[PDB]
RNA sequence: CCGCACAAGCGGUGGAGCAUGUGGUUUAAUUCGAUGCAACGCGAAGAACCUUACCUGGUCUUGACAUCCACGGAAGUUUUCAGAGAUGAGAAUGUGCCUUCGGGAACCGUGAGACAGGUGCUGCAUGGCUGUCGUCAGCUCGUGUUGUGAAAUGUUGGGUUAAGUCCCGCAACGAGCGCAACCCUUAUCCUUUGUUGCCAGCGGUCCGGCCGGGAACUCAAAGGAGACUGCCAGUGAUAAACUGGAGGAAGGUGGGGAUGACGUCAAGUCAUCAUGGCCCUUACGACCAGGGCUACACACGUGCUACAAUGGCGCAUACAAAGAGAAGCGACCUCGCGAGAGCAAGCGGACCUCAUAAAGUGCGUCGUAGUCCGGAUUGGAGUCUGCAACUCGACUCCAUGAAGUCGGAAUCGCUAGUAAUCGUGGAUCAGAAUGCCACGGUGAAUACGUUCCCGG
């Protein structure tokens, strides 16, 4: 992504001056109108680097979990998975969900057995209101591991927007040493990101860029 | 509070009876008189055999008896003699000509009837009951039970004061008629005093009926 | 009126107002009144006496009235003459035919006492 | 309960059977209108000599395996106790709790 | 020219047929009055042809079982209804409107133990 | 001449087999038969105390409800009543045959 | 009602007059569940009230209860800790049942050998605020 | 009462006790324990010795006491008050 | 914040009579147990004998009941005397079966000890079973995270539910036991099968579905369909969900049941049974007759019947459900005022029987009274069951006609087919229901509300 690239989509928006974080100093232009400015002279090449790693990932066959649970833009993230095949988080973040990864196995099994099931059989010879309560935890399962049924191990590369909206999914990876790739707004904490990328975390439009690039090259990385 | 007999609330829905003959009230309750004390003697007979359950079922002139053992060739001894003899005593004690069909049932330890007794003959040896308990369920889920509960009452470690001590793992829901719960009650009589023990075994639900 | 027996029939319906008598209750008095042809509805007043001494002409057959008193009376003093059971139970005022007497024994003691 | 009142019973029951006969032979001659009252009166009286537990009135159903007194019934030969142990064990046939 | 109805109220169960006529009716292989002494059961019996305001136009012919005079009373007037139905279905919606489609479900209460009565309890006492 | 079946049983699965094994083969020999008909079941009910010791109020109720069907053969060949002899009788269900 | 304030059925019009008023006054002198008596009761006291009412028997149900019918009566309340009576109005549909009530019991009282003569008598001088139900309802007013 | 087509009731033992005792004459109290016997007209003027149940109690047969049973003169039940 | 907890209502109890249980007192004995809720119409679903455990007396000591030993006798059947009876004393008959012929089995009797026997104690040694808070929505765990740690979190909060019910929120994520569902029953319909059940169209008739029939309907009993907040609108964080509406036989867990979490009360039960220990053993065991458990100055609890006219009585007459039946239910006719009796059909039962439902309705009478209310009590006379109704049964008839005229403080039940009222059946049982458990008929009033009372 070039610098103008970013700049029409908004990429250089930021919180008001009254919401920012200490350790964002380097990373701002600016202020105006009272608001924090991101200077993308830091942002675009942190941001290839990035892609950079997220390539290599991918080309080891990494798996990847792209992580945002914005009303809005849970959608884009989640379409954004699936045009690269990789695992998302687009509802609310549970605790320690990496850290309980045995207890999310026995979820996604459910899941796994709900949905088998249904195609089986035997929901006939379930209540019929027994057989709709059975669809109805199905689908509330799929609503709530829609993205990780198929991650089998945990992922490889967690992308992030909005790293302090989500900042218990980069403190469990942390502590699993799992690399966070976040888009870190000024009023975020960038210590938990390890290849941090300082951008506006709400506009549709630069979530959007941010995804389509990621996907790109995530996509041309598993290509080879 | 008590809880029903969970055998006897399923027999509608998941458990069939033990005894399945048809008589008015004529004769009904000698009917009941001679089977149980057939399946007494039995029990009293077979005692080493490891049976589990003695069902009963009678034609108009005869009578057809059906062991669960966990030990057919016991039963049966040597070229079926024992059992002959036994298929004699069941017709005198009947007055009618009986006959004794055996049949083994292949998981012993997922038989309420036969770790219940296992583990009071554990505790009639004198030996530490958590133990007995534990191995006992530990056991049963190894072999692939949806779950077991195991239950002991009574002076345990010769207790001047009787607790009651349980151990349950897996799943026993007692609630839900469709479920397949197997249970049975037995009793140990040790020098300090009687104790009994008590094992569910659910092994899984049963969709679609009785049949 | 004036029937047999001291006391005086009231004026209501002949198979009432004959009750009144001691010795004779409702079945009794209407067979009094079938055996005398008089039907029941008719009043003690506006009767002729030409059917009322046929009244007491008949109720005379049965025992009513003192009579019945004292045939009673001498039947219970035999009662306790003998020292039977029911004698000795008659002459200590209890229930006679073994009715409960723990509780509610109260129609032969009378009320409660202290 | 006692030994001593199952042995009661089951000598009541062995005594009324073997004079059944002749307690009834001769409680017919006694109720039977157009008999002699002479024969009546020997009727009344011999019935008397006979042992008194031989009328069967005078038996009392007990649970055909704990011989308890009470809460007896007739259709299975049990006491009140019994039944619900044969019942939830399952030996009782198409016996099952029931609820409408 | 004729038409079924079968209508249960309670214990009881009627069948009634209907067919073109004055407004005769008839019970059991008797009349009206002469079945239903009652008057409210005189008119809970009729008011279905009174809602239609087909009382002359149409003779009927019931027979009831089970139950009591009400019960029967309005077991025989959710069989009408249904056999008004049957012959018109379009006075469905003017008969449900006055709730005479419903087959009201309501049955006795059986005993229960340690219970007098059907929600009923032996009375309590303190001390 | 015609025979009646009268068939009891105490669960409705075990009697519905009997009769449909006897109306089959019945009706496999050609002689005619009237159907299975379902004649009322009988439902025993028995109040038992549950309590060993002074619990009046506590007590269960159990039921003994017993099913009975009946068929009936009008025109009986030689070829069927010995056949009906000859097919077997679960031991649950009681048959019962009067010409 | 803690928890769930249900709403009131539905009474069924009487079959001589489809008046509900008066359906729910059989109702309410019914005893024992024994309709029968109570219709034939209400329907003799109707007529005779009739009669010395002249037209509308059941217009003149409607204006006796009026006569007698109460608006305002003590309530109790332990808002304070401590009983407490206060003033309140009466729904309309309340006060009906109340004044039917009051009839009721009254004409038990009156007795003079029949139910019908007692039910009829406390109407008629209830139709002209009269016979005591007026001056029960006049003393519950007072109380206010 | 027992019946009218029965006639009274008397066990055969007292029967005999008390026609040897009338043949022979004046006897010593006959010690029975058949309070459900009845009264009959030939032991008039008897004296018979009835079980009350811990004690034969003498009771002087009277011409009166006929058609009775003879438990109805031998209390079974001590009573003087509170 | 819920709960008939209160309020709002309807009917009661508390007063009377009686039924029944208990305390007490009494007794030769009035057998034992149950004792705030959660003992007191409780064990006991049925004490005249029996039961029966108690009392009095009469009797037995390897025994009433079991095994083992020998020894002798088939077994068994029929009578006689004594005795209250256990028991003794006999007297006749039989003296059989199998067997490789010795014997055995079968039982019976006598002796020998091993032993049996205990409803004797301990429910504070226990098992088993049960009550209770409570059908309450609770009780927990795994892993994770937090804290130095005891621990916490989850499980709290916002809402919402019958509910730890559900959705959001939230370092918690899930789980288990409960909740709910699965089961029964009930409310609609469909299919299948039509006799002993059914009678619409049919003809036929003695007017009787009764007979030709008919398979429609009712019903019977198997299978199946149906309800899901599924639809609509409104409300609401667009959430959960709630309100209303549609359609529908049924609407918001449709109604009822079964189902009782972890535990609490050293709760109950050694007298159902089982059982550790203790104790008894010519007796604390065993048998018999009679008595007692039914007492009676009292006290308490639960019921029944009443005090009437919305009723009593007379006459006429209509509409059920659910059950039971072979030593049983027992029709019809005959007899009896009646309970019943005689005769005797049918029915192991959709067939025959119990068994004609009663309130109701129509007519007549009764006229507010201790009554044509009430039925206690008592006299007389009966029937039936049973060896036997004295203690101490039920019922019938005639006679008798207490108290009682609506019940103090206080207190109980109940939210709809409910309460109230009316009958019917069953278990136990020879006989003995006002109790219990079930069935239907008629069929309400009230609920503003959670401040108080009480329990969670
Ligand atoms: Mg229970
Ligand atoms: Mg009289
Ligand atoms: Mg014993
Ligand atoms: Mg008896
Ligand atoms: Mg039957
Ligand atoms: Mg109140
Ligand atoms: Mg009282
Ligand atoms: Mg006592
Ligand atoms: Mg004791
Ligand atoms: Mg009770
Ligand atoms: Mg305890
Ligand atoms: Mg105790
Ligand atoms: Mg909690
Ligand atoms: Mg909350
Ligand atoms: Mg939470
Ligand atoms: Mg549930
Ligand atoms: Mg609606
Ligand atoms: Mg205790
Ligand atoms: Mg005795
Ligand atoms: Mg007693
Ligand atoms: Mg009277
Ligand atoms: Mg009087
Ligand atoms: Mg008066
Ligand atoms: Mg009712
Ligand atoms: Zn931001």
């Amino acid at each position: 992504v070039s610098m103008r690239d970013m700049l029409k989509a908004g990429v250089h928006f930021g919180h008001q001056t009254r919401y920012w974080n200490p350790k964002m100093k380097p990373f701002i232009f600016g202020a105006r109108n009272k608001v924090h400015i991101i200077n993308l002279e830091k942002t675009v090449p942190m941001f290839n680097e990035a892609l950079a790693e997220l390539n290599k990932i991918a080309s080891r066959k990494g798996k990847i979990l792209f992580v945002g649970t914005k009303r809005a833009a849970s959608e884009a993230v989640k379409d954004a998975a699936l045009s690269c095949d990789q695992f998302f988080v687009n509802h609310r973040w549970l605790g320690g969900m990496l850290t309980n990864w045995k207890t999310v196995r026995q979820s996604i099994k459910r899941l796994k057995d709900l949905e088998t099931q249904s195609q089986d059989g035997t929901f006939d010879k379930l209540t019929k209101k027994e057989a709709l309560m059975r669809t109805r935890e199905l689908e509330k399962l799929e609503n709530s591991l829609g993205g990780i049924k198929d991650m089998g191990g945990l992922p490889d590369a967690l992308f992030v927007i909005d790293a302090d909206h989500e900042h218990i999914a980069i403190k469990e990876a942390n502590n699993l040493g799992i690399p966070v790739f976040a888009i870190v707004d000024t009023n975020s904490d960038p210590d938990g990101v390890d290849f941090v990328i300082p951008g506006n975390d709400d506009a549709i439009r630069a979530v959007t860029l941010y995804l389509g690039a990621v996907a790109a090259t995530v996509r041309e990385g598993r290509s080879q | 509070g008590q809880k029903v007999h969970p055998n006897g609330i399923r027999l509608g829905i998941v458990k069939p009876w033990n005894s399945t003959w048809f008589a008015n009230t004529k004769e009904f309750a000698d009917n009941l008189d001679s089977d149980f004390k057939v399946r007494q003697y039995l029990t009293k007979e077979l005692a080493k055999a490891s049976v589990s359950r003695i069902v009963i079922e009678r034609p108009a002139k005869s009578i057809r008896v059906t062991i669960h053992t966990a030990r057919p060739g016991i039963v049966i001894g040597k070229k079926g003699e024992d059992v002959e003899k036994l298929r004699k005593v069941v017709a005198d004690i009947a007055g009618v000509p009986a006959q004794i069909n055996i049949a083994e049932v292949r998981k012993p330890e997922l038989d309420a009837k036969l770790v219940a007794d296992s583990i009071t003959s554990q505790l009639e040896r004198r030996v530490m009951f958590r133990r007995a308990m534990k191995r006992a369920v530990q056991n049963a889920m190894r072999l692939g039970a949806k779950g077991i509960k195991v239950e002991v009452s009574g002076r345990l470690g010769g207790a001047e004061i009787a607790r009651t001590e349980w151990y349950r793992e897996g799943r026993v829901p007692l609630h839900t008629l469709r479920a397949d719960i197997d249970y049975n009650t037995s009793e140990a009589h040790t020098t300090y005093g009687v104790i009994g023990v008590k094992v569910w075994i659910f092994k899984g639900e049963i969709l679609g009926g009785m049949a | 009126a004036r029937i047999a027996g001291i006391n005086i029939p009231d004026h209501k319906h002949a198979v009432i107002a004959l009750t009144s008598i001691y010795g004779v209750g409702k079945t009794r008095s209407k067979a009094i009144l079938a055996a005398a042809g008089i039907a029941e509805d008719v009043k003690i007043s506006e009767l002729s006496e030409g059917q009322i001494d046929t009244l007491r002409d008949e109720v005379a057959k049965f025992v009513v009235e003192g009579d019945l008193r004292r045939e009673i009376s001498m039947s219970i003093k035999r009662l306790m003459d003998l020292g039977c059971y029911r004698g000795l139970r008659h002459r200590r005022g209890l229930p006679v035919r073994g009715q409960r007497t723990k509780t509610n024994a109260r129609t032969r003691k009378g009320p409660r006492k202290p | 309960a006692k030994q001593s009142m199952k042995a009661r019973e089951v000598k009541r029951v062995a005594l009324a059977d073997k004079y059944f006969a002749k307690r009834a032979e001769l409680k017919a001659i006694i109720s039977d209108v157009n008999a002699s009252d002479e024969d009546r009166w020997n009727a009344v009286l011999k019935l008397q000599t006979l042992p008194r537990d031989s009328s069967p009135s005078r038996q009392r159903n007990r649970c055909r395996q704990t011989g308890r007194p009470h809460g007896f019934l007739r259709k299975f030969g049990l006491s009140r106790i019994k039944v619900r142990e044969a019942a939830m064990r399952g030996e009782i046939p198409g016996l099952k709790k029931a609820s409408w | 020219n004729q038409y079924y109805g079968t209508g249960r109220r309670k214990s009881s169960a009627a069948r009634v047929f209907i067919k073109p006529g004055n407004g005769k009716i008839v019970i059991n292989q008797r009349s009206l009055e002469q079945y239903f002494g009652r008057e409210t059961a005189r008119m809970v019996v009729r008011q279905p042809l009174e809602l239609v305001d087909m009382v002359e136009k149409l003779d009927l012919y019931i027979t009831v079982k089970g139950g009591g005079i009400s019960g029967q009373a309005g077991a025989i007037r959710h069989g009408i209804t249904r056999a008004l139905m049957e012959y018109d279905e379009s006075l469905r919606s003017e008969l449900r409107k006055a709730g005479f489609v419903t087959r009201d479900a309501r049955q006795v209460e059986r005993k229960k133990v340690g219970l007098r009565k059907a929600r009923r309890r032996p009375q309590f006492s303190k001390r | 001449q015609r025979i009646r079946i009268r068939l009891k049983a105490f669960d409705h699965r075990l009697i519905d087999q009997a009769t449909a094994e006897i109306v089959e083969t019945a009706k496999r020999t050609g002689a005619q038969v009237r159907g299975p008909i379902p004649l009322p079941t009988r439902k025993e009910r028995f109040t038992v105390l549950i309590s060993p010791h002074v619990n009046k109020d506590a007590r269960d109720q159990y039921e003994i409800r017993t099913h009975l069907r009946l068929v009936d053969i009008v025109e009986p060949t030689e070829k069927t009543v010995d056949a009906l002899m000859r097919l077997d009788l679960a031991a649950g269900v009681d048959v019962q045959i009067s010409l | 009602p803690r928890r769930r304030v249900i709403g009131q059925r539905k009474i069924l019009p009487d079959p001589k007059f489809g008046s509900e008023l008066l359906a729910k006054f059989v109702n309410i002198l019914m005893v024992d569940g024994k309709k029968s008596t109570a219709e034939s009761i209400v329907y003799s006291a109707l007529e005779t009230l009739a009669q010395r009412s002249g037209k509308s028997e059941l217009e003149a149900f409607e204006v006796a209860l009026e006569n007698v019918r109460p608006t305002v009566e003590v309530k109790s309340r332990r808002v304070g800790g401590s009983t407490y009576q206060v003033p309140v109005e009466v729904r309309p549909v309340r006060r009906n049942a109340l004044a039917m009530r009051w009839i009721v019991e009254a004409a038990r009282k009156r007795g003079d050998k029949s139910m019908a003569l007692r039910l009829a008598n406390e109407l008629s001088d209830a139709a002209e605020n009269k016979g005591t139900a007026v001056k029960k309802r006049e003393d519950v007013h007072r109380m206010a | 009462p027992r019946s009218l087509k029965k006639g009274p009731f008397i066990d055969l033992h007292l029967l005999k006790k008390v026609e040897k005792a009338v043949e022979s004459g004046d006897k010593k109290p006959l010690r029975t324990w058949s309070r459900r016997s009845t009264i009959f007209p030939n032991m008039i003027g008897l004296t018979i010795a009835v079980h009350n149940g811990r004690q034969h109690v003498p009771v002087f047969v009277t011409d009166e006491m006929v058609g009775h049973k003879l438990g109805e003169f031998a209390p079974t039940r001590t009573y003087r008050g509170h």
